[PDB]
RNA sequence: CGCUUCUCGGCCUUUUGGCUAAGAUCAAGUGUAGUAUCUGUUCUUAUCAGUUUAAUAUAUAUUAA
RNA sequence: GUAAGAGCCUCCUUGAUGAUGUCAUACUUAUG
């Protein structure tokens, strides 16, 4: 049949897949076959082939070639430059004759939408389980730290975490002097009041309050607000 | 090419040399952006140790929190100038893409297509 | 504790190959950029992967020509790492002991891809312009087929026009042959499923599929590009082809047509491949009994000799040109049958993800491939023989000559060569040499042999295994027998052809 | 000196969006190679005569 | 269009989850525990790749943000201790330490980078930043000693002499310009010293230094070197003797009078200026 | 260190405990210092490079001699950098594919 | 016309982590539970009211328009 | 049909609706 939906879905499958893959689009095209998908794609759906009209001055060389050619059509197809051995043989037959005269669509659309969504899903089941583990771990940490904060705010009786050896974080890390900081001296002297002032301003930078510090969130929200309304006004 | 002169005007630059060029034009724009100062009064603060490049004392008292804020102003100015790179410049046209990587592949694909 | 050998040595060679390539890549540009060099390992890496592994040149527009030339150099070195090691794998396969499956059929498949890149290399490169046309020998062969088919007096009936029930019986017999060889049910894929649907639809409507195949092959051009395969048999490749079911049924009706009607017209030399018989008794009683039945065959007082030369064929696809099938096959059989038949040989080869289009040679198998090689070796068989020997082997037009004899004792008298045959790929020959004839030709080939005395194994020598101690040591007449092998070479001597 | 992009080939499990430019490959995917000679034409004329 | 648009809608719906930013900076030390978990994730990310630049930069930004001084100086000190070459990262850490209220360890760290690989980029740029911050006489002294130690410069030397000249007085910048110009003589250095000396009034040592520098730099021909200075001082002081001597020395230049259009436009400029008209200047 | 010595493994057993000094029959360092090898190699290459030295049946055929006098067209000893075919892989692929 | 501020537009940089044999192949036997598109029915509330202001006593009470 | 992991033994923000059940079809089960 080779309908238009199979041609568009075949073009998108060729974009997200490539000419190397064959049975992938065939599995995405349901009843279509990998051999028929590659043959029909390279013969027609490939933009490299020119299906628009022809050149009468350049078509005369295909006749003399065909005189030297006979059979051996696939060898002369790249020589013509337009390929399409079926269209070349049909054009030669038309020149010889002229010389001698004197439900399923919606299911395929849903399968194509799910096929492209699956193409954007290429992260895989590993990244899917990592996303479900990140959202489930963030929800379990928000509920556990939630109720733990509700209990710590009322009663003062609480145990400490879990086994202290290593953990789900950096080993031994309790970020006071975490990792070696080495040291620095300027010239042959010990700076005291300078470090005390740097520690005073350091304590002045950190302040108690309520707020959320992020980066990509404000950028994504700014991109959404810019995409929603920018100028418009038409004209 | 051109070594040095006394003048201030517009130029082009913004070329491939990048780091060295952006640092030279940034230091020239910073020096030309900040005129002279009260150093005449520091000319009273001047005495006998000025010249003789190799220094006996490289620290002394610095200045004050004054020069600290005046030093912090060009830092915020360089932060605002660093915050200027490009704009959104978006629209709905052609086909779709995936996040950033597909847009970068579209820019590189457009660079490879035109040659 | 690295370098575990097995298949892990190749991974360390690729990683170490990408290691020094990163240092030299960092040393290629005096300044350039830092992060820009890291991404080049992907473009050069994968570009070399698909480059050497495929037939694509993998040329990058606006590429760093020095870096692309260095990575192309070391990439070719990596191809050499997969070349000589593959040659050692083939030596360790056939001669050496086989190891498991994966490595074995793996390296066999890599060597198969190398043979595909070589056949496509000579195909595109050599087969584009000058492929050894030899118009002089082509016209000489055209006259050989002219007078050969003339004196043969056969008919080139293009197709049966559904004359009698034998045509329908040939369609049911061809469908039973293709369905018989292709009929098994386990697993497989849409290949055998399409063969099963085409078999049920073929047996359901014999007239519809018969007219569809007749008008199909007689009108439409060749079908879509088919595939092929080569197994590792401990032999030379394993030539095989994967054809569509439409061309498979069209090959059934085709082969039943040329085969059947060829038997009805009875066109074939008396000495030829096996036909409706068993090879062991045919060559046994034929060569042995007929050789023993020859006059003074084993009994020669003086001056008489016998030359038995068994020569196989070479490069059945070496034709490389469809014009020989055009003229030869067309005028010999049909214009449309040779049209579509030669069009089938132009199909593009497909191996794994690589697609190599070679129209030079024919497919590993096809409908008329039997009759194809039969006409090839049939016309070339009369090249060495000639109209004289072939005229003697022909016989009367009513009843042709027998296999081991023609007429009375005039078969060996008018034909200095006793007999000869071509069986499939192999061939045999027998001759009676006269002391004056063997001395004459021994002097001609002796003058054509550039050496006064020393003679190596030359064309024919080293016959050991079965009569180990009963064989011949050497003789001056044995060197004259090598000069007789040169007299067979020069006796045939095709300009451009695959020879002994 | 610059790092061009990389397309076509294999894998490409990430960045599935491909505004063509991958199937362009390089140049015209080959050339006339040895082109053709007068041997096949002369042999064809000899086959016609 | 339905395929690309369908890929646009499905791709727009392909995003996985929104952010859950709830309970931001609450329950007192619980925010410090969240900062410990975030710092642990940054430590694991920097732990996955020891060569990671990005992750180290984000650990430096989030560090300097929430880690105040100590732990931030531990991030910049650990990343700086793990980085020898690629001094641009050391300039990033130096910029992070420069934004701190101390700036003493940032200036001393800049001197430590001076003792480290200068690269002739972050040493002159960072030295200009420190000198612009404070220590005018001192920063120009150590910058002049460093620039006078390993190799000369061009834009950094001319810009350093310009900034040192516009600072207070051009007296020391004149001797420094004579030493830097003497280290790498050229026509551009003679034109720069002639321009600064031109705005310096004087011009006796500018003309004597122009003839002395033009005599020592003479190899093949003067061309744009001496003739440009001879025309600059000539037309500046309006002296016909210097124009006649320059025209006489220009006629003795080899290599087809050196540059064709140069000596032609210069001889036509001094010609048209001095006399021109007919007769001599016509022939 | 003063640590990290606990257990051994294979291939680490005592091996080649006695080395081999250069014998006067093979290579002597003093003889190499006094060696004539410049003139000895000049004379060796001087000798090696000095001497290198080392009929109706025939008429009934529709064809004639075609391949004759063509031998050296295929180089006997040729070292080719290309490993694709050259001399080696030509006969290697010819024997492994037919 | 020059300088400062604000608005819109253009350009540079904005980055697919390894390899071997396309790495290897390709369809629907029936059967239970669950989930997944879409259609003929209705439509609004800005109110409750117990005001305000001043003074005194310990939000409430009392007095004065 | 199953390798691994977890813990309990003292002060603010941009306003788009809902309840009456059944087929072709898609996905998840060691019950066939």
């Amino acid at each position: 049949v080779w309908r238009n939906t199979e041609d568009e879905i075949l073009k998108a499958a060729v974009m997200k897949y490539g000419k190397n893959q064959w049975s992938r689009i065939a599995s995405l095209l349901h009843r279509k076959s990998a051999k028929q998908c590659k043959a029909r794609w390279y013969e027609w759906l490939d933009p490299s082939i020119k299906k628009t009209e022809w050149s009468r001055e350049e078509e005369e060389k295909l006749l003399h070639l065909a005189k030297l050619m006979p059979t051996q059509w696939r060898t002369i197809a790249p020589i013509i430059g337009r390929t399409a051995a079926q269209c070349l043989e049909h054009y030669e037959f038309l020149l010889d004759k002229a010389a001698q005269r004197d439900d399923m669509d919606e299911d395929e659309l849903e399968m194509l939408s799910e096929a492209r969504a699956r193409l954007a899903n290429t992260q895989g089941k590993k990244a899917k389980r990592k996303a479900r583990e990140k959202q489930l771990e963030e929800a379990r940490r928000l509920a556990a730290l939630q109720k733990r904060r509700e209990l710590r705010a009322a009663g003062i009786e609480i145990q400490k975490k879990r086994k202290r050896k290593r953990g789900v974080d950096y080993n031994a890390e309790i970020p006071f002097e975490k990792k070696p900081a080495l040291g620095f001296y300027d010239t042959s002297e010990e700076n005291y009041q300078a470090l005390d002032a740097d520690f005073r301003k350091l304590r002045q930078q950190d302040l108690d309050g309520e707020l959320r510090s992020e980066k990509e969130g404000r950028d994504r929200k700014k991109d959404k607000q810019h995409l929603k309304r920018k100028k418009e006004s038409d004209l | 090419a051109a070594a040095q002169l006394r003048q201030y005007h517009r130029l082009t630059k913004q070329i491939k040399p990048d780091m060295e060029t952006y640092e030279r034009l940034r230091e020239k724009h910073g020096e030309e952006f900040f005129p002279t100062s009260n150093s005449l009064l520091h000319g009273t603060h001047v005495p006998s140790t000025e010249e003789i490049d190799r220094m006996v004392i490289d620290l002394e008292k610095q200045i004050e929190k004054r020069d600290k804020y005046s030093r912090r102003r060009p830092y915020n100015d360089d932060a605002d100038i660093d915050y200027i790179n490009e704009r959104n410049a978006k629209f709905n046209k052609k086909a779709e893409r995936f996040y950033g990587k597909y847009t970068a592949e579209i820019k590189q694909n457009l660079e490879r297509g035109t040659a | 504790a690295k370098t575990v050998t097995k298949q892990r040595v190749e991974s360390h060679f690729d990683l170490e190959l990408r290691a020094a390539v990163m240092h030299d890549i960092l040393d290629m540009m005096p300044e350039g950029i830092k992060q820009n060099k890291a991404r080049t390992i992907l473009q050069h890496l994968s570009e070399a992967w698909r480059c050497w592994k495929a037939n694509i040149p993998w040329k990058v527009p606006g590429l760093p020509t020095p870096i692309e030339n260095m990575i192309l150099r070391y990439v070719k070195a990596k191809a050499d790492w997969w070349t000589n090691t593959a040659h050692y794998n083939r030596e360790r396969i056939r001669r050496g002991a086989t190891v498991d499956k994966t490595v074995c059929k793996k390296n066999l498949g890599r060597l198969t891809r190398l043979y595909l890149k070589a056949e496509q290399e000579r195909q595109h490169n050599y087969l584009k312009d000058g492929p050894y046309i030899t118009a002089e020998e082509a016209v000489a062969v055209y006259t050989t087929t002219v007078h050969w088919l003339e004196s043969r007096r056969f008919s080139p009936i293009p197709f049966p026009p559904l004359s009698y029930k034998h045509d329908t019986k040939l369609l049911i017999l061809a469908l039973e042959r293709l369905k018989e060889a292709y009929s098994v049910k386990s697993r497989l894929n849409q290949s055998q499923r399409e063969e099963l649907g085409l078999i049920e639809q073929a047996y359901d409507n014999p007239h519809e599929a018969l007219s569809r195949i007749k008008r199909h092959l007689l009108t439409q051009r060749a079908f879509k590009e088919v595939g092929i395969e080569f197994m590792d048999l401990y032999s030379h490749l394993v030539p095989v082809y994967d054809v569509e079911p439409l061309e498979k049924i069209t090959d059934a009706y085709l082969d039943q047509y040329l085969w059947y009607e060829a038997d009805k017209r009875r066109l074939f030399p008396p000495w030829i491949k096996p036909a409706d018989t068993e090879p062991p008794p045919l060559l046994v009683y034929k060569w042995c009994q007929g050789i023993n039945n020859l006059q003074d065959v084993w009994e020669t007082s003086e001056g008489e000799c016998n030359v038995m030369l068994e020569s196989r064929f070479e490069k059945m696809y070496e034709k490389i040109d469809l014009t020989l099938l055009n003229r030869l096959l067309r005028l010999i059989v049909d214009h449309n049958i040779a049209d579509y038949m030669t069009a089938k040989n132009n199909v593009v080869i497909n191996y794994k993800d690589m697609n190599h289009t070679n129209s030079y040679g024919i497919i590993r198998g096809l409908q008329f491939a039997s009759f194809i090689v039969q006409y090839y070796g049939l016309v070339m068989d009369l090249l060495v023989l000639g109209l004289h020997r072939a005229s003697e082997m022909a016989g009367p037009p009513q009843m042709p000559n027998d296999f081991l004899s023609f007429q009375d004792i005039a078969t060996e008298a008018a034909h200095p060569i006793r007999l000869f045959c071509r069986y499939i790929d192999r061939i045999h020959i027998f001759f009676r040499f006269t002391a004056d004839e063997a001395r004459d030709l021994i002097q001609r080939y002796l003058t054509e042999h550039p050496d006064p005395n020393n003679e190596n194994i030359v064309g024919y020598n080293n016959k050991k295994c079965w009569p180990r101690d009963a064989r011949m040591r050497l003789m001056k007449h044995d060197v004259n027998l090598g000069r007789a092998v040169f007299w067979d070479i020069k006796n045939r001597l095709p300009r451009s052809v695959t020879t002994v | 000196w610059k790092i061009p992009p990389c397309i076509s080939n294999w894998k490409n499990a990430k960045g599935y969006t491909i505004p063509l430019d991958k199937r362009l490959a390089a140049d015209g995917r080959g050339l006339q190679t040895v082109h053709i000679n007068e041997n096949f034409a002369k042999l064809a004329e000899a086959l016609y005569i | 269009t339905a395929e690309q648009l369908l890929r646009e809608a499905k791709e727009r719906e392909l995003e996985l989850l929104p952010p859950p930013p709830q309970q931001k900076i609450t329950d007192e030390e619980e925010l410090n525990d969240y900062k410990l978990r975030k710092r642990k994730t940054f430590e694991d990310n920097i732990r996955k790749n020891r060569t990671v630049i990005s992750n180290w930069i984000k650990y430096a930004q989030w560090e300097e943000s929430l880690k105040e001084i100590q732990r931030a100086r531990s991030i910049y000190e650990r990343a700086l201790d793990v980085d020898y070459r690629n001094i641009t990262l050391w300039l990033k850490y130096a910029e992070m330490e420069m934004k701190n209220r101390q700036v003493n360890h940032a200036r001393n760290i800049w001197d430590r980078a001076i003792t480290t690989l200068p690269r002739v980029n972050q040493f002159w740029y960072k030295y200009t930043y420190m000198e612009e911050m404070l220590g005018n006489v001192a920063g120009a002294r150590q910058v002049f000693e460093r620039w006078m130690e390993w190799q000369p410069e061009e834009q950094a030397w001319h810009s350093y002499i310009n900034f040192e000249l516009r600072y207070k007085e051009v007296d020391r910048a004149r001797t420094i310009y004579e030493r830097f110009v003497l280290v790498h003589p050229d026509v551009k250095n003679w034109i720069k010293y002639a321009r600064f000396e031109e705005k310096h009034a004087y011009f006796a040592h500018a003309r004597k230094v122009y003839e002395r520098a033009v005599e020592f730099f003479g190899d093949e021909h003067m061309d744009e070197h001496l003739y440009v200075a001879f025309a600059k001082f000539e037309e500046n002081q309006k002296e016909f003797e210097r124009v006649r001597v320059i025209y006489k020395y220009a006629l003795d230049r080899i290599s087809k009078q050196d540059a064709q259009e140069l000596f032609k436009n210069y001889t036509i400029f001094e010609k048209k200026f001095g006399d021109r008209r007919g007769i001599e200047d016509i022939i | 260190l003063s640590q990290l010595s606990k257990q051994y493994s294979s291939r680490d057993l005592p091996s080649h405990t006695k080395i081999k000094y250069r014998q006067t029959t093979q290579d002597a360092p003093e003889e190499v210092r006094n060696r004539d090898f410049r003139r000895e190699l000049e004379e060796r290459e001087r000798a090696a490079a000095r001497e290198k030295n080392r009929r109706r049946w025939d008429d009934d055929v529709v064809f004639k001699n075609c391949a004759k006098g063509v031998d050296d067209q295929k180089k006997d000893k040729r070292f080719v950098n290309d490993t694709l075919r050259s001399e080696f892989h030509k006969k290697f692929m010819e024997k492994y594919i037919k």
